[PDB]
């Protein structure tokens, strides 16, 4: 019925948005990277590990959209 | 750490290894520290100060 | 007096259009679906503002001295350097009919447009009363039909300059190769170059009625809505902002036409 | 039964104004501490700890938004 | 019922529209601070102070969205 | 009874977008105000009264907009 | 009739949309007229005068849709 | 009832989005005015005349809209 | 009736974000304009003459989509 | 009755969005453009000639979009 | 048949969203390669190389969105 | 019957959304990498490596929404 065609929007809606978040914010986190890593190559590690701390931290929320979205097409329907 | 030199075209103004300095750069007051990147920049007329 | 400021609203964005045929005053209550029947109100005052420039320009030039100026001949003299310094700046060619242009354009915008800054109702309530005509409203400028026809009387010159100066030839050439110069891209080439030359004229025209529009029915709704005693309050801020918009306009009118007439010719 | 759907639908539309948010917050505060450090980077540790301090502020909103969020599609 | 079921979605864009602007606005500040304390570290106190007075501004308004929107959904049903 | 049900909806528009134009705005003036006062510490005062002349002009719009959705919201209803 | 509520709502969004530009423009030249008074503390009345020249050009449109979204609720409605 | 509703909805988008663009556009060239202005004083009148020139050619398209929608508002409807 | 009362409605969006695309585009190149011209004063009419070009590129899709709003409402409705 | 109507609905929404990406994309190009050529004024014949090159590639989407549209309206109608 | 009105409409979100994406995200690439070229004119064809390398990743999803788009515009509909 | 049409839709949400995000990501992280390449040739081997590192981070929500959609369109409508 109605039910599942609404849900698969919802689902449809809350992935798009989390998708969209999470790529632009770890886009801007590699740019940020990719120039420190142009202006001296001895510090590359270092920021690379900071890079994978922070990107950590960067998918948390997404992440949670993305299970809660999976729930609702997958077990909701 | 760092090895500070204060030089003029008529005499060496000082000479010796530096934790940390002040100085006043062109565009702001400034702070330098071991391991600093490449920096270049006048500077205002006014006191250095070092330790 | 009871009137629904609606009402008030509608009469005051209302034309003495006049029926060419039949010689009939339209009225703002029914209007006819008719081609030809010319909206008075903005051309009356238009030509009329054109004719001060006129007399003005003529009664200072038939008397300026090179010897000890007047006060009343430095304005005319400033504006005169002013539209000058503005071609010479952007414009280096021979032509005679660039300056003179320019010179009208914007003094009769300049004309055009201050007639907003008079209080909305007394020339209407003047032309209703004393004469007894059905509609008025006294901007030129914000009739549409007068942005146009200069707009389209500038894009007519812009087309007979491409064409002599510019070249026929050196107009073809650049319709099909430019900006990609490649046969693949010609067709594209002739749909952008037509859109963007058909987009400037149009530009100047909506932009100079916009601005007028706009700041005419500003003025028409503060009148309208407001009780009388705190309607200052929001006129007089908006006049001074007025004021500037006009003289930029007019500013932004000139200059243009001048920067596409001197694209077209060079 | 009916309304359902719709409290799904409100529910992922806040959880994905907060996932946006949270992002894209985070991911500009990420970029000047990652700068911060190329330019310092004995400072790394202590500019960790501001970043962590702001980071703090950053997530309290999107938070809220995910536990309603949460509390609409499973708690009613 | 008919009339409870779209109290939520009243909660639910005002409470998403104040958590993206107030996060975003704190993300800019809180950026703008740590340039200003890694140009100089010494400042860093006073700075501070300087973030902490202006971040009370930057959420003044998404505060109150966000007690309109809990009052809504926890009082209005 | 959609008169009095919409009327929410409406004013939530408005008290989202309000905020979210405040906050923006309010957001990058003060990142430079205290991107300047990081640079010049002794300025500190004179920007300080600059940034509170120019931020009365970004809350002209955005407050009338939040007035008129709490009048919205409480007188009509 | 059901028909007024609509009138409402364009004009919430008229007005909210018409408060987003004016906030977020006024605030990007804010800031860069704060930042050029930083430099050049001696030019503070040139500048904000050029501030206010420019930012008479900003807000004019947004001050169009305000009024029109005002006459629409009160007038109109 | 779906007439005249219809017709200032269109004029509210119309209207809040030319605000929009227009606000936006103007903004960011009046911050590249102002900064140069500060790093060049004495250049202003001609960088305020390329700006005028930038300024207009800004401002034609929003204006469409705004008279558009002012025609759709009270022509139409 | 609602058939041509919904075409002013989709010509009020297509030109909308007609001219939010190209007043943000514009404003852009203009302050990059700006800004080239205050690096190197003696320039200005070259570079006005590069930006004029660029501009007959971004405004061509812009002033088609408004064209195509305006024969919607108008030849169409 | 509303099957052409939502016709026309569908192509205003292509054209619009079509619009917005190729007015902001021909900005930044051109606005990186301005700034390669401001830098080196005698490299400005090279820097254009890759500049309309790229733009090619920034104009071939939205121009099979606005095709598109001006095919649902025009031809199937 | 209501059927196929609906499709048009998923088809052209479907075009504009791709040709926003792709248009903005090409036109980024594009500026910071321009930018590349006016610093070191002679690297310019290797540059190339690269921007074409990164260009057939940037146009991975936006060209999938297309296909489908055109898909389900004729052969489904 | 009322099930596709509403599948189509949101498939075409998620796909779009996806196409955004990405494409923008994707857009910056080049940008930033072509400017680094742009600043220090011979290095362009080890900032592809650490660009194609950031890019397998970045697409990973946009291909889950990619799969996603993909399987809606294709399996479930």
């Amino acid at each position: 019925n109605l039910n599942m065609d609404l849900l698969y929007m919802a689902a449809a809606v809350m992935m798009g948005l989390a998708a969209i978040g999470a790529a632009i914010g770890i886009g801007i986190l590699g740019g940020k990277f990719l120039e420190g890593a142009a202006r001296q190559p001895d510090l590359i590690p270092l920021l690379r590990t900071q890079f994978f701390i922070v990107m950590g931290l960067v998918d948390a929320i997404p992440m949670i959209a993305v299970g809660l979205g999976l729930y609702v097409m997958f077990a909701v329907a | 750490t760092y090895h500070l030199d204060v030089v003029s075209a008529e005499q060496q103004m000082f000479s010796g290894l530096v934790e940390k300095i002040q100085v006043t750069g062109s565009e702001g007051e400034l702070g330098i520290y071991p391991g600093h990147a490449p920096l270049l920049t006048a500077i205002k007329p006014g006191m250095i100060r070092i330790v | 007096e009871n009137m629904t400021p609606q009402d008030y609203i509608g009469h005051h964005l209302n034309n003495l259009q006049l029926d060419l045929r039949t010689f009939s005053l339209v009225d703002p209550q029914n209007p006819p679906a008719t081609f030809w029947t010319i909206n008075i109100d903005s051309m009356f005052f238009s030509v009329v503002l054109g004719l001060l420039f006129l007399v003005l320009f003529r009664s200072v030039a038939k008397k300026a001295t090179s010897g000890v100026p007047g006060k009343f001949q430095t304005a005319i003299e400033l504006v005169i350097g002013f539209v000058n310094g503005s071609v010479k700046d952007m414009y280096h060619g021979k032509s005679k009919l660039i300056a003179p242009l320019a010179l009208t354009i914007f003094v009769w915008v300049f004309l055009m447009n201050l007639m907003d800054l008079l209080p909305i109702d007394l020339l209407p309530y003047i032309a209703e009363h004393v004469l007894g005509l059905p509609a008025l409203r006294v901007v030129p400028s914000a009739d549409v039909n007068v942005t146009l026809s200069m707009a389209l009387g500038v894009f007519i010159l812009i087309l007979f300059y491409s064409i002599k100066m510019k070249g026929i030839g050196g107009f073809t050439k650049e319709l099909t190769l430019q900006p990609f110069n490649h046969w693949a891209f010609i067709p594209v080439n002739l749909i952008l170059e037509g859109v963007s030359l058909l987009s400037k004229p149009v530009s100047l025209g909506l932009r100079l009625f916009g601005n007028m529009y706009a700041g005419e029915l500003i003025f028409i709704l503060i009148a309208g809505l407001l009780p009388w005693w705190s309607q200052w309050i929001l006129n007089v801020p908006w006049a001074i902002f007025h004021i500037l918009i006009i003289t930029l306009q007019a500013f932004i009118f000139m200059v243009l036409t001048i920067v596409y007439l001197s694209m077209a010719s060079e």
